[PDB]
């Protein structure tokens, strides 16, 4: 079983979008399907549900056609249209299969989610600057480098070091909004023998603005 | 519609310890469900119909309750049991979740590894200059960063970002970034970064001098 | 003695070959008869639909030839009944029940052509009646005929072949072998003493007559916390089962007043009822007919709650009138219709009230299908296995029982009698007293 | 006649006392069954878990599997030979006797002997089914409440006994309808009218099934294919009487090995019980209740030779475990034998008749209940049980036809109801 | 109930191709599926069948790997792989769903077909030319237009008029082979008050080359 | 494997006729089926288990026969039955079809409607010049087309194509195309198309002039 939702991303307040959850692994009929959203750093909130024949579709106390759930037993997919999209619809949107034990119903199997963002702010790629230690910095056993991913919108970006082969001693911090732009930093920690004798590169992707960048960390002269 | 309140929002215990949280309903419920949410992955079904375990859940986990009070319990916590546990009822309609309880590993205190980084020559060719300070691998999560330009206090233009707990060494980290105009940056010499942590009364000072 | 038991236990389930073989012929004839009957009912029902095409534009005339064609076929049916076989009115099932008690004669030379060409008229007339009645009665008689034709002697011969005929008949009427068997060993057979009805023969006869039928006529789930809802359905089915029995018996009396036995008053009474059905068969086609039509449409929920209240009342009115008046035709199939419609209606309410159950009215429709049998007839097991033969939804097998028992409990405690037994007792009492 | 009219009017009026009491028998029987079910599952789990620890040394794990299923077995045979000899073997014919008032129901003795004795045999991996235990225990539970509450009359003694034995069957196969049909077809006195209330039996069955629920599609079959189902029954019908001989015959032969002696009986019980744990590791298909291999056999997974093996093997092992008088049923074991013989029959019809577009798995379903058709002679109950368990309705006619073929040819080759033979065996020896 | 097959066209003698057949409007599993082919103007020959779960796959008399039927129930699709291809295998390949009455089976609903052309020629789209009446047409009640589909290969092409909206009054003639290239034309009679007042357009499809031409008929 | 051979290969009948066609089998067969194949259409299941009509098939159709001989009969045939009908058994494996019986309709006369078309300028910008002539809706099928250039008869490079019978009106239609090089075409003026058919004693000439 695997639920794989798409459709998320950036929209403008007032606009409307249609998320999709693509089911495989099981007979998509015979199952109630349901949406549940999770707003940033806050609770799981139920949106609605839908029986197999689509003859019963319930929602949490919402405004009429805020949410329209619908399904396609042919294509094997669950849909969710949202309207009048305002900032309270910025959340991670899990789709989910419903089942039960004694008949007090649970959310059986969840997808990874899709993030939706509602901002009149505009897509913008990241400037990636390296962080190299100072002109009077000491060479101990461990040396900490990093790169600053400044200036982008919307989330997310991806940071990896030496194309992922440098996995341990990495620390990508959460991003921070400020002036309709995000900012985040990543910290690698490699042995002193490792750098600057060998290359350490940071790989930033921000697919929202088709940005693929590598910024090589060289020492300062 | 039923409001579920989970008692400790955040808590901690050292692997091998008896952990127990709570889910308290506004009105009455029966047969509630627990979900385990690790950062970045889907909520997994964990406990259902009040006390039945999901095929896969280790037997250290268990549940019990009634009326308006239930509880997930971990007899001997492990490293892998750190996560966010949401209770949810559907005895009444519509169904509802709790705010969650975040269960975190408790380890020995560790002092932060401070590193300060001056603006790159790339950023400065643009008009901006930000000074990054990393406070890396420290427990407990409480820490206080403080910036000084030429030894003198400055609090406006800093932004701080903490991490969730490290999976490998159960520590925390934080990054402070002082952003200035290039012109503002070039008229001073000494930028410093003072971390004050539980583990030591005297703060770990890191700094650089432009000249 | 313990000595006789041993002798009996060791000599158990040895039916004589000559009875087994005759069960095979009985079944072949009953299924044939059953099919022919069925084909003729369909043909006539159709001809009548073809008359409402040649008079399609003139709406008063249309409604007139809807009334007259049925009224003429009903009248022709009641006439065959009154003039040649008064025993072959109504269902027929009780009249066979008696023949197994040895209290009512099996006049096959009379009942066969009457019941067959009679029901053909009343059923082809579009009345609210079943094929079970005519096929069960004919069935028994077809078994009785081959008893006498081969002058076979013994109580085993006479009860076995009179039972396999009656069972083969029901199997054909529903393409439902199992229901036939259970119907014999639950409702039909002598209820208070031992009898030598060979079940193996019943097995044979049912098989043959189902094959003959086959040669010419080829839902969600229910969790525990939802079970009490089926009990309630059943309770409601149980309070209404006796009420329905009292009305059908009541109405039996209240129509004998209108004609006082008079053959011509009766036939004309039938004419106006049969005509009323042909008419409702056009203007309101769910309120008429043997009621099968609307079991799949109601199991979905294509009908609204308003329309469901309307059908249930109308169908009760029209089931009584047709059956209470002693037309040749059953009440078995119309009780499945009534059972479904009500069960559906309950399921709809249940759906809107308890969303946290994620119900489907269609399970309550399937639970309620063999419930009015359980409450009026007091034969729950057959109605459960019949409906499980037709629709098998296994996940519902427990809900289907709970509902059946619920109605069978509340049929007892509210003062209801089994409906076929009540009619036989009426007939033995009217005869003696 | 006037008496009949008086009877028609008063029909289906079971004393409210009996209907309430039926609802306690069921509850109790359901819990009893569920507990038993849970216990057996716990012991099968231990025998497996003690092969995990002793994973090395091929000839060591063979011996510990042997001794565990022998030690659990010995405990079984002993409890039966000491405290309740009447409660060894099936238990069904012993309740059939009780309904005829020809056998006693020593519930105070039998409940603990069967419950734990079964725990021993069933948990050892022996070829035995929970019916035997849960049915006998069922009536005894039902007689206990009659006694404890002091209910009078013949109606209460028969009804509460039947509804118990019925709730017993339904809790073993999650099969209420099968449980009801078994009373009216097979258990209830065969040659006289009794005052068993069907309504009471429903109630008990329901309550029993709920307890079990609280703690817990093949292709169609065209007309021109129905004769293949008649032949299957014919094969079953000649084979059931023969397998019946061997159940009775091996009861007589296995007696001679111990002579009646509790010690030689209990040791021989360890040898047979020990074999089933040994075969239960090295070839799991020849051992156990049989519910392991039935869904695997309906998919047509086993090669031809693997089925022929599994059949001959399970004839051998079923006989030994049951005929040695070990507490446990032969009902389940016969479902698994038939299910096999069916799949074999179907595989030959598939290749012999490609123009029928057959699926061997339908012949599995048809032949599942078709040894209960020929041996124990309760098709109606079996047919329904299978239907309950597979609800493959579309095969209902093939299922009836096979059933009839098995019941006819069993009759015309001299066979007799295997349970009623076993009772007659008892009673006939009881007057000598 | 729709069975729409595809993936046919031009194969070199000795190579192979995967024909597929897409079911819709019925529970695809539950049914045995089968292929039958029909060579140019000739009889129907069974190729093989396959039960729902793919545990029984029967063929006609043929060599071990000549044909390989299969199916994918999650797509509702049947397949036919044909190897070592020879001109005997040039034919229209129908995909049909199976069923029975009494039990003697039959080919229930049939697809539209896919044509397989065993030939070492080159795939080639049509040139589509409009046949408009000459400036010597005494405008009667009716007027006949045509269009000419020239030099395509292999068969078939399919011609409709104004997307099918103009069904009645249409004659699309059989193709004729010349120098290994197929050639055909279609006529369409319409009212004179309907043309040139309103547009007539012939829609040619040559699926072998994945081509469509919507040539409009203009007065000269 | 069983060979089914269909007795009339091509039959013909005026609507109103009772029509019968045969399917004789080499060995014995049982419960055969018949299919219906109109021009351009796929086979449709028509009659099955020997005499059952597929739902949709009008009553005029029936089937019978047994063992080695089977018919399908049309009791009063109508023009819309014009088709090729295949029989088919699967009482033995593998199944096997007959070679068909193509039914053709006899109707009253019908004169062709002749249309002539000069080469399209799209084709003239290639080097070709196809002069097409349509002969639509004629009965019976026997027609001669005859190509005249300036006055003289032409035979080199002419290709003909005949539609099958129509399902509704039972007519035939034909297309004669005269294919030339641009230069071959451009060195004449008057092209004509002469249709000689049963419905007229004087041939139907349709022509056009390049000038
Ligand atoms: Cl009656
Ligand atoms: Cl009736
Ligand atoms: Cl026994
Ligand atoms: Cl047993």
């Amino acid at each position: 079983v695997r639920l794989l939702e798409s459709g998320g991303g950036l929209v403008q307040p007032g606009g409307s979008l249609k998320l999709s959850c693509a089911a495989s692994g099981f007979d998509y009929s015979r199952y109630w399907m349901s949406w549940v959203r999770q707003a940033p750093g806050k609770g799981l909130k139920w949106i609605g549900e839908i029986n197999p024949v689509s003859s019963t579709i319930n929602y949490t106390p919402s405004l009429k056609d805020k949410f329209i759930i619908s399904r396609d037993n042919a294509k094997d997919t669950l849909y969710l249209q949202i309207s009048k999209v305002r900032s309270e619809d910025t959340a991670l949107y899990y789709c989910a299969r419903l089942y039960y034990g004694y008949g007090y119903w649970y959310f059986d199997v969840w997808g990874a989610g899709t993030t939706v963002t509602v901002s009149s702010a505009k897509t913008t790629p990241p400037s990636v600057y390296p962080l190299a230690p100072g002109s009077a910095a000491a060479a101990a056993s461990m040396v900490t480098l990093g790169c600053l991913v400044k200036g982008y919108f919307p989330e997310p970006v991806t940071v990896t070091w030496n194309s992922g082969s440098l996995a341990a001693g990495v620390h990508t911090f959460p991003a921070v909004l400020q002036a309709a732009l995000y900012t985040l930093s990543s910290s690698v920690t490699v042995p002193s023998s490792s750098w600057p004798s060998e290359t350490v590169t940071c790989n930033v992707a921000h697919p929202a603005s088709s940005t693929k960048v590598d910024k090589k960390i060289v020492p300062r002269a | 519609d039923i409001v579920l309140t989970q008692s400790p929002a955040i808590m901690s215990a050292a692997p091998g310890d008896k952990v127990t949280m709570t889910c308290s309903a506004s009105s009455s419920v029966s047969y509630i469900h627990w979900y385990q949410q690790k950062s970045g992955t889907s909520p997994k079904r964990w406990i259902y119909d009040t006390s039945k375990l999901t095929s896969g859940v280790p037997v250290r986990f268990s549940g019990s309750g009634s009326g308006t009070s239930y509880s997930l319990t971990i007899n001997t916590m492990e490293a892998e049991d750190a996560a966010t546990y949401y209770c949810q009822q559907w005895s009444s309609h519509p169904q509802t979740f709790g705010g969650g309880t975040k269960l975190e590993i408790l380890r020995a205190d560790a002092a932060p590894t401070v590193s300060i980084f001056p603006p790159s020559s790339e950023q400065l060719t643009s008009g901006g200059a930000s000074v990054v300070c990393f406070l890396n691998n420290f427990y407990p999560k409480d820490i206080n960063v403080k910036w000084k330009i030429d030894g003198s206090e400055r609090q406006n233009g800093v932004l701080n970002s903490w991490t969730d707990q490290d999976s490998k060494d159960s520590t925390y980290s934080m990054s402070s970034t002082l952003t200035l105009t290039k012109d503002e940056y070039e008229r001073h010499n000494s930028y410093t970064c003072e971390a004050t942590h539980k583990t030591s009364t005297s703060p770990i000072v890191k700094s650089f001098n432009r000249a | 003695r313990r000595r006789q038991l041993i002798r009996q236990l060791l000599e158990r389930d040895k039916t004589p070959l000559a009875i087994l073989f005759m069960a095979a012929v009985v079944g072949t004839l009953v299924g044939l008869a059953a099919v022919a009957f069925d084909k003729g009912v369909a043909w006539l029902q159709n001809q009548r639909m073809g008359a409402l095409v040649h008079t399609a534009d003139n709406y008063p005339l249309l409604l007139t030839v809807a009334f007259l064609c049925s009224a003429v076929l009903a009248m022709f049916g009641y006439f065959l009944v009154r003039k040649y076989a008064p025993e072959a009115g109504g269902s027929g099932i009780p009249e066979i029940e008696g023949a197994l008690e040895d209290q009512r004669p099996v006049r096959w030379w009379r009942v066969l052509p009457v019941k067959f060409f009679g029901g053909l008229g009343t059923l082809g007339g579009g009345m609210v009646l079943g094929r079970e009645g005519p096929t069960v009665q004919i069935g028994g008689n077809i078994g009785r005929m081959v008893l006498d034709i081969f002058r076979l002697k013994g109580d085993e011969a006479r009860h076995t072949l009179l039972a396999t005929g009656a069972a083969a008949g029901l199997a054909a009427a529903f393409n439902a072998p199992l229901a036939g068997i259970l119907f014999i060993i639950e409702e039909m057979r002598p209820q208070f003493r031992y009898t030598l009805i060979s079940i193996k023969a019943v097995f044979i006869g049912v098989i043959m007559s189902t094959i003959m039928y086959r040669i010419f006529n080829h839902l969600s789930d229910a969790p525990l916390n939802t079970l009490w809802l089926y009990l309630i359905l059943g309770i409601i089915f149980g309070i209404f089962g006796p009420i329905f029995n009292k009305w059908v018996l009541g109405m039996q009396d209240l129509l004998h007043r209108v004609h006082g036995g008079n053959i011509t008053k009766w036939v004309l009474m039938g004419g106006a009822i049969g005509g009323l059905c042909g008419l409702l068969g056009f203007v309101a086609p769910a309120t008429s007919g043997g009621g099968f039509n609307l079991i799949p449409i109601a199991t979905a929920g294509n009908f609204s709650m308003g329309m469901l209240v309307f059908i249930f009342v109308a169908r009760v009115i029209t089931t009584l009138l047709c059956f209470s008046s002693g037309a040749p035709g059953g009440i078995f199939a119309p009780m499945l219709a009534l059972g479904t419609v009500l069960g559906t209606a309950f399921g709809m309410v249940a759906v809107e009230l308890f969303p946290q159950y994620h119900l489907e009215a269609g399970t309550f429709a399937i639970a309620g299908m063999g419930a009015l049998l359980a409450a009026s007839i007091r034969a729950p097991l057959t109605g459960i296995i019949l409906v499980l033969e037709m629709t098998c939804n296994y996940q519902l097998i427990l809900p289907m029982i709970i509902t059946g028992l619920g109605a069978t409990l509340l049929a007892q405690f509210t003062g209801g009698k089994p409906l076929y037994s009540a009619i036989l007792a009426r007939t033995l009492a009217k005869q003696e007293a």
